């Protein structure tokens, strides 16, 4: 494994393994799910804790009046790209006196994370961004990767065991486009109730939801304005 | 350029500069040369073989002036030789700017040796594979200065460098003396160059420059062809 | 030669009440002996409880407003809460001193509520001092307005005149009267008077015209 | 770009520094000096490493470098690194004179050079200076002095010095023939002649292979005497007659 | 076999940060407990020699007049961060006339918990417990070398943190008082330390909305210990 | 061993193994071809659906560098975006300094020198991209270039980049260039891309077609692909 | 699907999920997945399989080396 | 410059060069120091001199101020650098605040320099360990030691250099309060501790004291000879 030391080294199979290792670092976060309607974009994550007494590590953080990001992985690189995110938002908010469209912001994110992935002696940013926003042409649900190969989707899910989430999202992607906020959000947390083993779920203690609306500013909720959202559910099957 | 700056030059376990020993070996694998100081002038002479019969003898020059009275040859690799020649050029003109006087040869050898020594300390770079033979007629007494890849320098009455420098040096110890003229210096120099070269030595296989107190002079293939009558 | 400054003028008033902070300002933006417009409100709504007014050189007013809004958003995205009034005052003093050796030609008045729910007006100078006063009038018509507020609000220089707390609609007729009376003699007082009222329930605005001279 | 890196600074896991000792074992070869301070003067001794018959000796100098008016230094090690050091040292002492207009005292000169050497021992991976070197000199505060530079940056004043590996037995000889301040300038020269006669294995000490320079105290001159060869010859003849007188005891 | 120091793992994590989380474990223990009356905190000094003068070892240092701290393991890497954290809190009170809350302090610290690199060196080797009383009541905060900062209600660190967390979750609940939590901490201390518990081993630091500043001089510790 | 590590080292037989490994990095990407006609250049990129994985409109490899030049990248994607940003910046400098539209030769040479300059050293890796560049001008005609990971940049009539590389140019060479307007070449490239790269490992795929020439009056934009829908009505007639 | 033939699979197991989460495996590692899923079901003693058994078999075949990585997200 | 990190953590939680550069301290000369209540005393053992040369340049005890005193172990060159920087820092403190420089400040400076020196890009850690003895305002004798880690750490008596375990074991069974009653006895206590250390011929016993209202006095090695003589007399009086 003498080719698996640095970012600079191409493999004899062409797969630079520092990126694969950063991908595996993304795979060890918490589960999270983001999905959009035609008018509302909702991203839902799952919190975890180090012990019983400690509080839960928060995931959904604010960026701007219409942009909010999810996260998975490391937190130092998370806050680094977070600070860059608020800075690049308020720069154009200063200069052009308009809100940024999301696509050019995520292009700037990819161009930011390219340089530590090509030179020597820098790490790829272990980061798990799921970005929800509003330009003039409606909601966008993007995801990133440490390879800076940003995607636009209609529903993604990254983190630990997030593949069953994708299976749930496939059999309801036809139903997603039409509905209003309430059943949309509860479809997102039904993705979350299948990203978990069948005997501990979301008892107002681990979930957070961030909605952006055409008249609604991006807003985070945690357990208590989520207790209205958690009723209106049934049990898991036998 | 990248932030490394680390010297690849490390002492041995014994205490030896392996890259300088190897650079001395790379000097020893080069073309032979000889240079002789003989009371009125200094003679330098090299051994310049074309590989084929195709090559031209008017393009590349071994004997090279540094000022109007200072000659300089080598025994090593031309690609490093031209670089440090150009450095010595630029360096001599700063002295002539400062003092408005032609630089003495000892001061050249001081500064060039300082450059070469300072460059073998410097990081991520190999030493030069070049040994010089610098000469000139400064303040009456002419001089002759050999340097080496290790940064050191000496002062010779007659010496050689290249292939069979040991054999040429044993010829020099027997042949040379204290007092000769420029012609006898050319005679013993072409003799010791004829010690190690191939049988056909013409106006182009050698390339000879002299020094007078009236200034440096680089001889032509005309007088070189004039000289190898009753050769060596 | 090229002169880097110009006097656009304007008149900003503030009155700190028991539970309200009224900030009003004319909307004429002029230059020399001309009129550029008759609608340009000097007031700016920073938070739900803070309104700032900026008169003087107009470009520095716009720049300063945008920088203050940016740093407000920075404080919000760092500390999960909006700034107070005195925090904005300290930050603005640091900003106004941070271009000391090429100064802003800007008078500044911040009105708003404190955290106890009381009125607080923080005045300023172009170079960066500030103080917590009950009422200030900044801009060209400052000298036409300060002694009258000393007479009515401050109750100064009178005898056997008791101290009544300043109510709301009394302050409103005060603001309307002082802008009419100052617009009679001033050349920079606008037409549109933009009155901003900060209560414990939000921000109210009100537009009252004047003589169109 | 890091697998090529030579790591000439990190400690060794035996417990000492690694490259430092090998610079010391690079000191140990090609060199042999000493001096004898024992009043009215101080001297230096030196061995010709290039004693070949085809040199010029036209420099009016050798191993000695008169670095100021009142200080010289003997070299041992790789020569041209020491030229880098002598240039920098001479320039240091001259900038001091520029700064104060009073000549430079010998210990802050030594500590300046020691800080330069330790500056390349401490940080980077740069190759250390493989040069130890001596110091003779004069001041206003102590008189004649002797100092011993080391590639670590450590120094130390002596009264009878030593660099080269051939001269450890010379330090044994300097102790066995130790004097308490007796340099009439003929006793110290005969002792130095005796030391270099015994320690170098060159039979009978040809005077072309040696070098002796002295430094005496004059009121307005502070002369440095890089002495010529004839007095060395008659000094050798004096010492060989005294060895013949000394072996009449058998 | 020396790789680049900014290499992730085949499994995913990193290397050097993981080795920092290992390097915490050799350090001395510490126990802090959030209570609504105020935040209490305790530590062990690990006195080695009698020649070692005991009152000079710092474990609880002072960040603000109302923000406390405790360090672990390596002392001096912690000293740099303590100095800088103080500087940044002073910058906040200066440019804002108000108190930098403890979460904002720890965000300012874990912004450069990992800026370790070759340009623009190693990761730091200290675990920190942060307390104090901001406007959000009492707060108890815990960071790590990896910058993964979280709130903890009563976190125990370092070498004896396994049984400390376990026996702490045995005794802890939400409506504790101050002095009960103090003796509840030092019981755990003299179950996890090695030497006899006396006047010179441990030191407390309690900050309250009523007892306004963290103040803890000697020999009330004597009165607390003889209450066991 | 030892000689596959750095991008600075040579081999005992004289080649750089980093550049070779980067060349066959682009070998796994999807097949993207291009071809010019006598008054324009037509691009086309095979994009693959797995099941859902996105929305009809993410990460489109048909970039658009200048007003008359766009990319048709294939390979590692983020590196292709960075190279496209550099190309936009270079056309910006040229437009800002000399005041007219960039000739495609100069653009290709500047980009080739940047890619070659990233191959020279050990601090950086070589690029993992291979992309296409098309243009049109009234005084220059149609020009189609192609830049490998090494930095060798020269011109073609047709090319192909991806998994299927020969088998995509087997029938490029059966077209001709003088007699075609580009409106035939649109459905020609369309029917061949639907022909090549069978359904075997990937199930659903999706087509993009970029399009520049005289018919766009010198502009470069994506086709109204939904308009005239010219692939599929012949592509389903291309299975027999 | 081939190697699950002789084992009694409970027919609520989507192989598409398994194949889309088994990244960069060979056929032998897939056989290892299926057999170790059978034995993980045999740990709890249940007779026929379950999808979670396949998930944990994939987690066993991946061969993590942790060392207790828990502190993320 | 040199963009590299020399000192990496271990796989088991160490800094190799901080813990390992203590070995260079462990293989240096021994030096003890105690504080009495009014007179402070310290000194080094094992000069291991050539007995026939100069000795004014090998002095291992120097001062930074008229108030503070030095000692060290390990290799001497890093001590020379650290002492030069410490002199500059204490005098620059005198530039500002008009007090005499407190000892706690200069120890924090030395330890802070040492830690930011170990932290930085490719700088080899200082393999020394200093002793900083001084008596600041209101006459309070205090003494701190350093470490290659950079932990200023106040003691009551010293244990560094070669065989420091033996010396601290003697100070352990010699912690008598009676020993710091008579200044002369404290001097004799240092002499007896260093006598329970190396040859102690009365040649390599270099000791210097400060009576906290004066400067440092280096003692002439005839007084130390009479100190050793009366120590041997008391040792004979023990039988």
């Amino acid at each position: 494994n003498q080719y698996d030391n640095d970012v600079t080294v191409w493999s004899p199979q062409g797969r630079i393994h520092q990126i694969e290792y950063a991908m595996e670092a993304v795979k060890q976060g918490s589960a999270t799910v983001g999905l959009k309607s035609k008018t509302h974009a909702v991203l839902v994550a799952l919190k975890r804790a180090q012990s019983e007494l400690a509080a839960h590590q928060k995931k959904i953080l604010h960026v701007d009046n219409h942009i909010g990001i999810s996260i998975a992985g490391l937190t130092a690189d998370a806050r680094l790209l977070c600070n860059f995110m608020r800075q690049e938002c308020l720069d154009s908010r200063f200069v052009f006196d308009r809100p940024l469209p999301v696509s050019r912001l995520v292009s700037l994110i990819g161009s930011k994370t390219q340089i530590p992935t090509q030179r020597y002696g820098r790490r790829p940013y272990g980061v798990g961004l799921l970005i929800a926003g509003y330009d003039d042409m409606g909601p966008h649900i993007f995801q990133t990767c440490p390879s800076a190969n940003y995607f636009d989707c209609r529903a993604m899910s990254i983190g630990a065991r997030s593949q069953s989430a994708r299976t749930y999202l496939e059999r309801h992607m036809s139903e997603f486009m039409e509905c209003n906020l309430n059943e949309l959000v509860k479809h997102g947390l039904r993705a979350l109730r299948e990203t978990l083993p069948a005997e501990q779920d979301l008892t107002t203690k681990n979930v957070s939801i961030g909605i952006v609306g055409k008249d609604l500013e991006f807003t985070i909720y945690d357990d208590d304005d989520v207790s209205p959202f958690l009723e209106g559910l049934e049990e898991r099957p036998q | 350029e990248r932030g490394y700056s680390f010297s690849l030059t490390t002492f041995s376990p014994s205490g030896k500069l392996v890259q300088i020993e190897y650079a001395l070996a790379a000097v020893a694998g080069g073309a032979p040369s000889v240079g002789i100081k003989a009371a009125n002038g200094v003679v330098l002479a090299t051994e310049k073989k074309q590989k084929s019969i195709l090559y031209d003898e008017r393009s590349v020059h071994k004997v090279e002036p540094i000022t109007k009275h200072i000659g300089l040859v080598y025994s090593g690799m031309g690609p490093d030789y031209r670089v440090l020649v150009h450095r010595a050029r630029k360096l001599a003109q700063q002295y002539y700017l400062v003092y408005q006087e032609p630089i003495p040869t000892a001061q050249l050898v001081q500064r060039v040796a300082s450059v070469m020594q300072e460059y073998t300390q410097s990081g991520g770079v190999r030493p030069f594979g070049v040994s010089l033979l610098i000469c000139g007629w400064n303040e009456g007494r002419p001089y002759l200065f050999q340097s080496d890849p290790s940064g050191a320098y000496f002062a010779w009455k007659a010496t050689a460098m290249g292939k069979n420098y040991v054999n040429g040096k044993t010829f020099l110890e027997k042949r040379y003396n204290e007092d000769l003229e420029l012609e006898d210096a050319i005679h013993t120099a072409i003799l010791t160059l004829k010690e190690s070269f191939e049988g056909q030595m013409t106006e182009d296989n050698i390339e000879v420059g002299i020094c007078n107190e009236a200034g440096f002079r680089r001889l032509t293939p005309t007088e070189v062809k004039d000289y190898l009558a009753a050769i060596a | 030669r090229f002169s880097p400054y110009v006097f656009n003028g304007g008149t900003i008033l503030a009155i700190a009440g028991e539970d309200f902070a009224i900030v009003a300002s004319d909307t004429r933006l002029s230059e020399g002996f001309s009129i550029h417009t008759r609608d340009s409100p000097k007031c700016y709504k920073l938070t739900d409880k803070t309104v700032i007014g900026c008169s003087g050189f107009h470009g520095d007013c716009l720049t300063l407003t945008k920088i203050i809004e940016a740093r407000l958003k920075m404080y919000k995205h760092s500390n999960n809460k909006a700034m107070t009034t005195g925090a904005i005052a300290a930050m603005l003093s640091t900003i106004l001193y941070s271009r000391r050796f090429f100064p802003y030609y800007v008078y500044n008045i911040i009105g708003g509520l404190d955290e106890e729910g009381k009125g607080a007006v923080y005045s300023f100078d172009p170079v960066g001092s500030y103080q917590r006063d009950s009422f200030k009038a900044g801009g060209s018509a400052s000298a036409m307005l300060q002694p009258l507020l000393d007479n009515q609000v401050g109750f100064k220089n009178m005898q056997n005149v008791e101290h009544v707390p300043l109510s709301l609609d009394r302050a409103m007729r005060l603001v309307k009267d002082v802008f009419i009376s100052a617009a009679e003699r001033d050349v920079y007082t606008g037409d549109a008077l933009r009155i901003c009222i900060v209560t414990k329930e939000g921000i109210r605005e009100e537009t009252v015209s004047l003589r169109k001279d | 770009s890091r697998r090529y890196d030579s790591r000439t600074t990190i400690f060794s896991p035996e417990g000492r520094l690694y490259q430092v000792e090998y610079a010391m074992e690079a000191i140990g070869h090609a060199g042999t000096c000493l001096g004898i301070l024992a009043n009215d003067g101080v001297l230096l001794a030196a061995e010709r490493r290039n004693i070949h018959k085809l040199l010029d000796e036209v420099f009016f100098s050798e191993k000695i470098y008169k670095l100021n008016e009142d200080m010289a230094c003997s070299v041992a090690g790789i020569t041209s690194d020491a030229n880098v050091l002598t240039n920098e040292l001479r320039l240091i002492a001259q900038r001091y004179l520029l700064q104060y207009q009073e000549p430079i005292p010998c210990e802050q000169l030594v500590t300046a050079l020691c800080d330069i050497k330790q500056a390349y021992t401490q940080f980077g991976g740069k190759r250390p200076f493989g040069v130890s070197l001596l110091y003779i000199g004069w001041d206003k505060h102590y008189g004649f002095q002797l100092y011993q530079s080391d590639p670590s940056g450590n120094y130390g004043g002596w009264k009878a010095t030593c660099i080269g590996n051939n001269s450890a037995a010379a330090v044994s000889m300097l102790k066995q023939d130790y004097k308490e301040g007796e340099m009439t300038l003929k006793s110290a020269l005969a002792l130095a002649i005796k030391v270099l006669n015994k320690t170098m294995d060159v039979s009978k000490l040809s005077a072309e292979k040696v070098e002796i320079a002295t430094l005496t105290r004059e009121n307005g001159k502070t002369v440095i005497r890089v002495l010529k060869q004839k007095e060395v010859e008659q000094l050798i003849k004096k010492h060989e007659e005294e060895e013949a007188k000394a072996e009449r005891e058998k | 076999y020396d790789r680049g120091v900014n290499t992730f793992s085949p499994e995913g994590r990193l290397f050097q940060v993981e080795y920092a989380i290992e390097a915490i474990k050799l350090g001395s223990t510490a126990i802090g407990i959030q209570t609504s009356e105020g935040v209490c905190l305790a530590v062990e000094k690990r006195i080695t020699s009698p020649l070692m003068e005991p009152s000079s070892i710092e474990k609880i240092v002072e960040i603000d007049a109302h923000i406390g701290c405790a360090m672990s393991g390596l002392i001096a890497d912690a000293k740099t961060l303590i100095d800088k954290a103080r500087v940044e809190t002073q910058n906040h009170w200066f440019t804002y006339n108000e108190t930098m809350t403890v979460e904002s302090v720890t965000q300012a610290v874990s912004n450069l918990a990992l800026q370790f690199g070759e340009e623009d060196s190693r990761p730091f080797g200290v675990a920190l417990l942060f307390g104090g009383v901001d406007e959000k009541g009492p707060q108890l905060f815990h960071m790590d070398p990896s910058g993964t900062f979280v709130q903890c209600d009563a976190r125990a660190i370092g070498s004896a943190s396994e049984g400390a967390q376990s026996s702490l979750q045995e005794v802890y609940h939400k409506s504790m008082t101050l002095k009960e939590a103090i003796k509840s901490s030092l019981i755990i201390l003299k179950q996890v330390m090695e030497e006899k518990l006396n006047a010179t081993n441990i030191e407390l630091a309690t900050v309250q909305p009523g007892q306004n500043f963290h103040m803890f001089t000697k020999e009330e510790l004597e009165e607390v210990i003889k209450d066991i | 061993t030892g000689y596959d590590l750095s991008a600075s080292t040579f081999s005992p037989d004289g080649r750089v193994f980093q550049v070779e490994y980067a060349m066959k990095a682009v070998e796994n990407s999807s097949t993207a071809i291009g071809i010019r006609c006598k008054d324009g250049v037509v691009f086309g990129v095979e994009k693959l659906v797995l099941s859902k994985l996105y929305e009809e409109g993410s990460n489109k490899r048909l970039f658009n560098v200048d007003r008359h030049v766009g990319m048709a990248v294939a390979g590692l994607l983020a590196d292709a975006r960075s190279l496209a940003d550099i190309a936009r910046e270079e056309a910006s400098n040229f437009r800002s300094n000399f005041g007219y539209n960039i000739p495609l030769k100069h653009l290709a040479d500047r980009v080739a020198m940047y890619v070659h300059a990233y191959t020279l050293y050990s601090a950086v890796r070589p690029f993992g991209c291979s992309f296409m560049l098309g243009s049109y001008s009234v005084n220059d005609g149609a020009q189609l270039y192609m830049i490998d990971p090494s930095g060798v940049s020269y011109g073609y009539w047709g090319c192909a980049i991806g998994k299927a590389r020969q088998a995509a140019k087997t029938e490029i060479e059966k077209l001709q260039m003088k007699e075609m307007t580009c409106r035939d070449i649109v459905k020609e490239v369309a029917k061949i891309i639907y022909i090549v790269h069978d359904e075997v490992k990937d199930k659903a795929f999706e087509l993009e077609l970029s399009w520049v020439g005289e018919l766009t009056n010198g502009r470069h934009e994506i086709v109204p692909k939904d308009i005239r829908e010219e692939a599929e009505k012949y592509a389903k007639e291309s299975l027999k | 699907q081939i190697h699950s033939r002789k084992m009694n699979v409970s027919p609520d197991v989507n192989y598409e999920e398994l194949a889309r989460c088994t990244d960069d495996f060979n056929g032998a590692q897939c056989k290892a997945v299926c057999v170790e899923a059978g034995m993980i079901a045999l740990r709890r003693g249940a007779t026929e399989l379950t999808h979670e058994d396949y998930m944990e078999g994939i987690l066993e075949v991946q061969a993590k080396k942790k060392a207790n990585l828990q502190y993320y997200a | 410059s040199y963009d590299r990190a020399i000192t990496v953590f271990s796989p088991d939680g160490h800094l190799f060069q901080v813990e390992y550069a203590q070995e260079a301290v462990k293989k240096g000369s021994t030096a003890v120091g105690v504080r009495g209540r009014d007179i402070v005393v310290l000194g080094v053992e094992k000069k291991s001199v050539a007995k026939l040369q100069d000795e004014r340049t090998v002095r291992k005890i120097c001062a930074l101020d008229d108030n503070v005193c030095m000692a060290f172990a390990g290799l001497t060159a890093d001590a020379r650098i650290v002492i030069n920087r410490a002199r500059v820092e204490c005098q620059s403190h005198r530039l500002t605040v008009e007090d005499p420089v407190t000892v706690e400040y200069i120890t924090r400076y030395i330890a802070s320099l040492k830690q930011r020196y170990t932290q930085s890009n490719g700088r080899r850690p200082f393999g020394i360990s200093a002793l900083i003895v001084g008596f600041d305002f209101d006459g309070t004798p205090r003494l701190y030691q350093t470490d290659p880690s950079g932990t200023y750490h106040a003691w009551k008596a010293n244990a560094i250099g070669r065989g420091a375990k033996s010396v601290r074991e003697f100070l352990e069974k010699n912690y008598t309060d009676e020993a710091i009653e008579t200044d002369d006895l404290t001097i004799k206590l240092v002499i007896k501790a260093l006598l329970e250390v190396v040859q102690s011929g009365g040649k390599n016993i270099e000791l210097a004291v400060m009576r906290r209202d004066q400067s440092l006095k280096i003692l002439n090695p005839e007084e130390i000879e009479k100190y050793v003589a009366e120590i041997e007399k008391e040792k004979e009086e023990n039988e």
